[PDB]
């Protein structure tokens, strides 16, 4: 630290691509919490119902004491998330997408004061500029090592 | 618990490598070729050997590949400019050939 | 002869099974669902004594299908007969056939197989996405009977679905119809040689033993036997003058 | 093959193919010695005449069974609830010893 | 560099291989036909910006396809998810069952250099013998002067 | 467990064949191009002297072979393809002076200074296919002259996972994974129990109550626990085996039990490569003690 | 393993906090799964309408076949969750929080 | 700052404690044996004689 001695570099999987896409095996859901004596939301009500009649044989008939409760005619909800990809969606949409130049970018519409006194070497338009998802995602050359 | 304490299933591990005794007397390295290679009463008269193994259960089919070794040296003779000759040998097992 | 190496270079294709990626080729996201063809869900008829003359009477053998599950879209202003425009210049600007106002596009029946979403794959046919075949159809339930004006313009064509790097488990059923096998997220393989090209030169195989030698007296030099490992020497005497874990 | 000659493969041989004999620089061409080393500060030639290691056999290690290894029991043993002595004894056999 | 080479195609210990290396700073690539080659062969190729990747770059067909899960269709946004779980016709396989270069794949071959530099290196041999050159040593170089370029 | 025996280096996160398979594309197709040398234990290092000298080698096809794969399978089954388009000799001289160099020669040309090259691995290689439920494996060597013998170096190794060499193929290889035979992936080696040497069949080496187990140098000690006493390591190795992959190893032993530094310890080592292992009973123990286990499948 | 050596160590990142807070870019969504033939829970149910009538020129037609299918006024469900984030508040919220 | 002076090593993630802790097992009962040496500053490089 003395001498400030600390070579530049970059992050390895980020200069030279390398795309092995991702992987993912089970598809995890995020469920339907409810603090704790739940778990489902979507669920009808049923009540406690028995046989045993005084007088008939085949048939049921209905108790008193419970006329309510929380169910349902299904499971439990929940949402995939491939997060095997999603994170490298996020990654490379944010190590090189973000990182091209502004001559494969675009300014978006709506902007405030920004290129008002601006320009691309300063961060207004510098970060302001839209760049092209569609140039560089997940299935980009895939399977290839190929720094973009 | 295993009724007290549970009970211990040891085993160890063993990749990219191979098993070697050393034909000698201490265990360790001293020569390329071992003071039991020269020894004489493997100079002198002959022998003959037999080496068991005890392997664990293999599923399928296996094999051993044994590794005997030994100097597979040779020379090269250049005399006079094109024109050679790759002279050859190897002890023991000199290319051994007998009908 | 420390400088003599035998530069190859040629051509060869990996196969069938040259996965270089994991796991999914294309989409990885969105979950084992599906996209949005045509809802044919209905057993059918049968094959017992019904229709006969005076046997037995049979009551009615019917029950067509051919709703269709999907989902609604981008943005357009009205839903009349003529399609929709989602836009107005000197005329009624009829949305482009890749995509035409509210909802979208959809896969017809003519698609061999219905298969799930997560493994879809339909090469494209001009420079800009679009296909052939392109059907429309407008929807309205509410029918209160005063405006039969719709809201709704599917687009339904048959793509060129398949799966050359997706393999599912059960399918719903075993039937071919509009179900779906969705065979899905194959393994992944990468197809390559070995470290120091191992094995790629025959050495130790008597029958082709190379053969270095000289012309003025023409005697091979050179004869392999089948206990002169070859390859494991090489690569054992490379770790140890230099860390295998090279990347030469 | 149960035939074998009590001299099969010996010294010419150890020495033909520098198995044995002097090193590379007790045999090799006395000018060839200078270039090697006058030039190889740029021309690798380091290896293309080996000189075979070899190790003395003789007066080194024992021919009488001994000892590598020798496991003891205890003689006073003594456990306690915090503590565990033991008393151990060793011998250090008559032209025997131990580090 | 590394005085390996008239006899030895290694890899000098990188005892001799810190940063200004040529050899570890040294990267070699390969890539095929991103558009499965231009129009000619590939019986049925195309071109695809952003305005029509089928779906956002993920435009990753044989499954979900993409679209709708993630931004909308709307041209570069990158922000809310909108759109239509509709399947795509980008990135066409290259592997797989299909695929095929006629023949087979187009190779793109490059390589890459980074922290580093190149040097020449005014000598007979190529090597390192000298910290000056028996060429600057060299009296056609001593004697009368010349010029370059 | 059910993952101790089957060949690791044949998985897909290897990331050398995820590096290997890439120089070339990915796509399965490459027109390629390369640069392979030779190894032949005795040339490597030969420096031939002026005037011709003729040459003929040869390459081999067989998917099963010349191609590596993270999942292992003959690409034959899917017939994979190779055709190479052309091939030369590239070669690089020594511009070598020329006095200089008819001096070379005019001594390179010596019976006294006659070149040599010995072999690495230095040894032979024998075959021996055991059943498939075997135990021992008795091999009743012949009688013969072992002088200079050094030693045995020995693992097992699949049969499927190794090929049986000779003719130009062999139609019954159909794996695309890898051959510690020639990559030394050995994985299968620790599967081994005792090794019993047997000279003249009378006299034994060592013999000369060396091992506190000497009629065959052990190497574990049974499941169920029997051999605690000679165990050792902590692992199943006998306090006589250690010794050994740690005698002809890193002469460490005789007075100094420590991890000689790694700088003698790179790939195919015997201390890296240790890995010791431990752990309960997955049912808590069979029906026996544990008053109430039992067993679940899927 | 032998001699226990195993000298103790912590994890970098934990002693001496290091905060470039985390990173994130696409609000990345879980959606509402169903089976498969679905994708999209909150959806009305709409007929297939057509125009082509024998006797009126513009105006709609309902026919007869299909009067019940499932779609949606909107996509389909979604949930934010800046992983980025979480995991670091699941990280220090583990690694020297709760130490 | 409210850290600085606990002792870090004392940590969870601290690999050793981590790695030591299983050579043994992860059932707080372990069958054990072991090899323990000494290193009492004036002996252990000792090579007493007959």
């Amino acid at each position: 630290a003395l001498w400030n001695q600390a070579v530049d570099q970059y992050d390895h999987d980020v200069r030279v691509f390398n795309n092995d896409g991702y992987e993912e095996g089970v598809p995890t859901y995020a469920f339907l919490p409810d603090g704790h004596g739940a778990g489902e939301d979507n669920g009808p009500d049923l009540s406690n119902v028995k046989i045993y009649t005084n007088g008939q044989q085949d048939k049921g008939n209905v108790v008193a004491g419970t006329v309510s409760t929380q169910l349902n005619f299904g499971t439990i909800p929940s949402y995939e998330i491939d997060i095997a990809a999603a994170t490298r969606r996020n990654f490379i949409m944010s190590n090189i997408a973000d990182y091209l130049p502004d001559k494969y970018k675009f300014s978006i519409r709506g902007f405030d004061p920004v290129t008002d006194n601006i320009d691309p070497t300063t961060y207004f338009y510098m970060n302001r500029r839209v760049p092209l998802t569609n140039v560089v995602d997940l299935f980009t050359n895939i399977g290839a090592r190929w720094s973009v | 618990i295993s009724s007290n304490q549970t009970v211990n299933y040891k085993k160890f591990l063993c990749d990219n490598y191979l098993w070697t005794v050393p034909f000698s007397s201490d265990f360790m390295y001293m020569g390329e070729l071992t003071d039991l290679g020269q020894n004489p009463m493997y100079t002198n008269n002959s022998h003959s050997m037999v080496i068991n193994f005890e392997l664990d259960p293999m599923d399928e089919n296996t094999y051993v590949y044994m590794l005997y070794g030994v100097f597979d040296t040779v020379r090269v003779n250049q005399p006079e400019r094109n024109v050679l000759a790759m002279a050859y040998f190897r002890t023991p097992f000199a290319t051994g050939n007998a009908v | 002869m420390g400088a003599t190496y035998f530069d190859i270079k040629g051509v060869l294709d990996r196969g069938p099974s040259f996965k270089p990626y994991g796991g999914t080729a294309y989409n990885p996201l969105a979950p084992r669902e599906a996209i949005f063809n045509t809802w044919v869900e209905s057993t059918g008829p049968q094959t017992n004594v019904v229709g006969q003359m005076t046997n037995v009477y049979t009551n009615q053998t019917r029950n067509d299908k051919t709703a269709t599950l999907q989902q609604v879209n981008s943005i357009s202003g009205v839903v009349p007969n003529v399609n929709l425009g989602p836009g107005l210049s000197q005329l009624a600007s009829r949305a482009d056939v890749d995509n035409i106002g509210v909802v979208g596009r959809f896969a017809k029946v003519d698609s061999a197989g219905v298969k799930q979403a997560y493994g879809a794959y339909v090469k494209p046919v001009k420079d800009d996405g679009s296909q052939s075949l392109n059907q429309t159809a407008y929807w309205l339930m509410d029918n209160g009977g005063t405006n039969y004006l719709g809201a709704l313009a599917v687009e339904d064509y048959t793509q060129t679905l398949s799966y050359p790097d997706t393999v599912l488990v059960t399918p719903p059923t075993a039937y071919q119809q509009v179900n779906s096998g969705t065979m899905r997220a194959c393994r992944p393989n990468y197809i390559g040689f070995r470290d120091n090209f191992i094995n790629l030169l025959y050495h130790d195989s008597g029958v082709c033993s190379g053969t270095l030698n000289s012309e003025r007296s023409g005697m091979n030099v050179v004869v392999e036997l089948q206990d002169r490992n070859t390859e494991l020497s090489y690569q054992y005497m490379l770790a140890d003058m230099m860390s295998r874990h090279h990347y030469f | 093959t149960a035939l074998t000659p009590d001299l099969t493969t010996a010294t010419p041989r150890l020495q033909y193919f520098h198995i044995a004999g002097p090193g590379t620089r007790e045999y090799l061409s006395e000018d060839l010695q200078q270039f090697i080393s006058a030039t190889g500060s740029y021309f690798d030639l380091k290896n293309k005449f080996r000189q075979t290691v070899v190790a003395p056999t003789r007066n080194v290690t024992t021919e009488k069974a001994q000892r590598l290894q020798i496991r003891f029991y205890p003689i006073q043993t003594d456990d306690t609830p915090n503590s565990y002595r033991v008393r151990y004894s060793v011998n250090v056999g008559d032209s025997w010893v131990l580090d | 560099n590394y005085n390996y080479v008239y006899n030895g195609y290694r890899f000098w210990p990188d005892r001799h291989y810190f940063h200004y290396d040529f050899l570890r700073n040294f990267d070699p690539m390969s890539r095929q036909g991103p558009n499965f080659l231009d129009t000619t062969l590939y019986d049925l190729v195309s071109s695809t910006p952003v305005v029509n990747d089928t779906g956002s770059q993920p435009s990753q067909d044989n499954v979900r396809n993409n679209s709708g899960f993630i931004a909308p269709r709307s041209w570069p946004v990158w922000t809310a998810q909108q759109g239509e779980a509709w399947p795509a016709n980008w990135p066409y396989p290259l592997i797989g069952n299909d695929a095929i270069s006629s023949n087979q794949t187009v190779n793109y071959k490059k390589f890459l250099c980074d922290n580093y530099l190149w040097t020449v290196p005014f000598s007979s041999d190529f090597m390192y013998m000298g910290e000056l050159t028996d060429l600057g040593q060299n009296p056609m170089y001593t004697n009368n002067s010349h010029s370059m370029v | 467990d059910q993952m101790d025996n089957v060949n690791p280096f044949n998985h897909h996160r290897n990331w050398g064949l995820k590096y290997r398979s890439q120089l070339l594309g990915n796509s399965r197709y490459c027109r390629f191009h390369i640069q392979v040398p030779q190894k032949y234990f005795a040339i490597k290092n030969l420096l031939l002297l002026p005037g011709t000298y003729t040459y003929e080698w040869v390459l081999r096809k067989d998917p099963n072979m010349i191609l590596q794969s993270s999942l292992g399978n003959d690409l034959r089954a899917d017939g994979a393809q190779i055709v190479y388009t052309e091939v030369n000799l590239m070669a690089n001289f020594m511009p070598m002076d020329h006095n200089t160099s008819n001096q070379l020669e005019l001594m390179l040309r010596n019976a006294t200074n006659d070149q040599t090259f010995a072999d690495y691995l230095g040894a032979k290689n024998a075959l021996y296919n055991v059943p498939a439920g075997s135990t021992l494996l008795t091999i009743n060597i012949p009688a013969r002259t072992w002088e200079g013998m050094r030693g045995w170096s020995f693992t097992r190794l699949k049969a499927s996972e190794t090929p049986q060499l000779g003719a130009q193929y062999d139609v019954g290889f159909k794996y695309s994974g890898s051959i510690p035979y020639s990559d030394g992936t050995f994985y299968l080696s620790h599967t081994f129990r005792s090794m019993s040497v047997l000279f003249d069949t009378s006299i034994n080496w060592p013999g000369n109550d060396r091992l506190l187990t000497p009629n065959l140098f052990e190497i574990k000690r049974p499941v169920a626990t029997d051999s605690e006493g000679f165990t050792m390591s902590q692992c199943d190795m006998t306090k006589d085996w250690f010794l050994v992959q740690m005698a002809t190893n890193y002469n460490y032993v005789y007075n100094g039990y420590r991890f000689w530094p790694d700088r003698h310890y790179f790939h195919y080592d015997f201390l890296r490569n240790f890995d010791p292992m431990s752990r309960q009973g997955p049912n808590f123990l069979d029906t026996t003690l544990y008053d109430l286990v039992s067993s679940t499948p899927v």
